[PDB]
């Protein structure tokens, strides 16, 4: 469920990344740029269900 | 839609704090004493200060009169001032780095915290208040890092002489972000060039402002040719069009103003107030460059 | 402690160097003002570095502690 | 007593690795074709390879001809070759980098199995290509890591490390142009460079005006020069040399021929202007 939304979105983050550097900044600056604020969305979201993943953990035992 | 200049900003009677920044030869200064005069020059029932913290001194260069830590009329107005103040001197004076650094936001917020004070010192003494104030802010480090404190400031709190100060600090600078948090009282207004580093520089300025939930709608765009109206020339406007029209795309909703390069340094009243309306009212290469050959 | 009076005394001259730093145009200084960056980059250095010697000293400690 | 140019570069015979790098519109590209075509012309006895992995595809267009994953020897040259890649695509074919790296490795040794004697990389304008550079360093703690497995039941790599960090071997040349942006960053750049063991003596400033030889010129140089002043304090025992701005883009051998002659002896905005006009 949740565990598996995480690693989707690494995969996502990671293939963005893999683009955007087949993409010159320089000519392509608008999109390159988009693309970055992307990146840093998905960096929060990860980061987020990394603590979401690990919480449910920890308090699981119960 | 949104207009490619400062008008809105220009009249505006709600705003009390406008920051003005951007890092390198940006043309940062200029940008903001031409602010600080178009508000002086649109609204004479209000008395406004341009203070700045830039260590080069800036202000008394550009107006060409000598200004510090005592707010001066600029001669030639009467609505505006000026204060030229080094906060890391007026830290020393007071003045555990170990201690104060290891957090980020209490370095700057203590620097900050000292210019507030020169501020309500002038308006108490003379008895002559300020409306709104332009900032000048240092072309280096980042200034609105203590906006962010509060938050990770009661974080520290809630899980740890000294106690006492910490959240007096997290007070005064939870007031202040009551203020600089509201887009009619508060605004930034970014100053960039045309090429990739001014560009991307600019971009992680808005973003960390956004962070702040500081209102950013503003990017003035300085040192642009517009040459179809010399060889080398011609070629360097291609570029920077190359970027403007990128620009253009990835801000829609900011007002992005475009000023034109002006031979020589601008300095004076006259020059700059001459320069500055073209932040009211956009330049146009077609019409007003007389205007811009006659400062030269 | 004669390693932990170096921390503070280090961390002391990084904190001078920068509030000094600050007080210069990197526009107009540019040369001095970047030899500066490097210096306090050799401090951070040196700083992390005796950081690591505490942690790694009060954990020798602990362990005769122990033992 | 160190000269603003790159002859003892251009001219040597020890260096295997050249690496050139810089961000912005910086004229990286341009450094790169200008570099190999000095040393190639300089050196006729030995045989360069040119490779880009900047994703735009800058090599093709600055000689005006197609290059790709296959080296071809530019037309009008019989000892320089181009290589254009994209080390992604490979890669689908410090640990990020490296194994980017280690697919343009493979390349090369797939072209030359006629063999190449020295290499000039141009590198991205962004990113770090050059962490790998500080994985040999990392790979090998790798192998530290993993030889210390085998008792309980790489120099191949080593030697790499080695050679990146020996200056008669590798070396890495800067390019920026004299604005604050360029120019710090291009300090990082070098510290950044620094840390790895990469020996780097040498930066190439471009787009420089020498307008003393329009108005709007003559004050830009003014800054220009600024900087300039600086930086020559900055890196006293660096070669740092200046390149004069061209209208318009430079492209075909011809034109990159003569306009990297300045890297072997420094332009003279007053005898060599009439080569820079002839190029507009
Ligand atoms: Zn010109």
């Amino acid at each position: 469920e949740l565990s598996k939304k995480y690693l989707a979105k690494v995969k996502e983050r990671h293939e963005l990344k893999e683009f955007n550097n087949s993409i010159s900044a320089q000519d392509n600056y608008a999109k390159w740029t988009k693309n970055n604020r992307k990146l840093d969305s998905l960096d929060k979201e990860i980061n987020n269900l990394k603590d979401e993943i690990q919480s449910e953990n920890k308090a699981f035992q119960a | 839609t949104v207009e490619p200049n400062l008008h809105s900003l220009i009249t505006s009677t709600t705003h009390k704090w406008i920051f003005v920044g951007g890092k390198g030869g940006v043309g940062k200064t200029t940008s903001s004493c031409s602010i600080a005069i178009q508000m002086a020059l649109s609204q004479p029932n209000k008395q406004f200060l341009l203070i700045s913290t830039d260590p080069a001194h800036n202000l008394s260069d550009a107006f060409g009169e000598k200004f510090g830590k005592d707010a001066r009329k600029v001669t030639g107005m009467n609505n505006l001032s000026c204060m030229e103040i080094d906060p890391s001197a007026a830290l020393k004076d007071m003045n555990l780095a170990d201690l104060t650094g290891s957090i980020p936001g209490i370095d700057e917020a203590l620097s900050f915290m000292e210019v507030m004070k020169h501020i309500k010192r002038q308006e108490q003494g003379e008895g002559e208040t300020f409306d709104t104030v332009i900032f000048d802010t240092a072309p280096t480090g980042h200034t609105l890092r203590f906006l962010q404190l509060p938050n990770t400031l009661s974080k520290l709190l809630e899980k740890f002489d000294i106690s006492g100060k910490l959240n007096e600090l997290k007070a005064n600078v939870e007031t202040i972000r009551q203020q600089f948090t509201d887009p009619d009282l508060t605004t930034f207004v970014c100053v960039c060039i045309s090429e990739f580093l001014s560009l991307y520089e600019t971009e992680r300025l808005i973003q960390e402002l956004i962070s702040y939930d500081m209102d950013v709608n503003s990017i003035i765009v300085n040192q642009l040719l517009f040459a179809e109206n010399c060889k080398r020339c011609q070629a360097r406007w291609k570029m920077q069009k190359k970027y403007l029209d990128q620009i253009d795309e990835l801000y829609e909703d900011f007002h992005v103003v475009k000023m034109p390069l002006c031979a020589g340094e601008i300095r004076g009243l006259n020059n700059l107030t001459k320069f500055s309306q073209f932040l009211n009212k956009e330049y146009n290469p077609i019409t007003d460059g007389k205007v811009i050959y006659e400062l030269e």
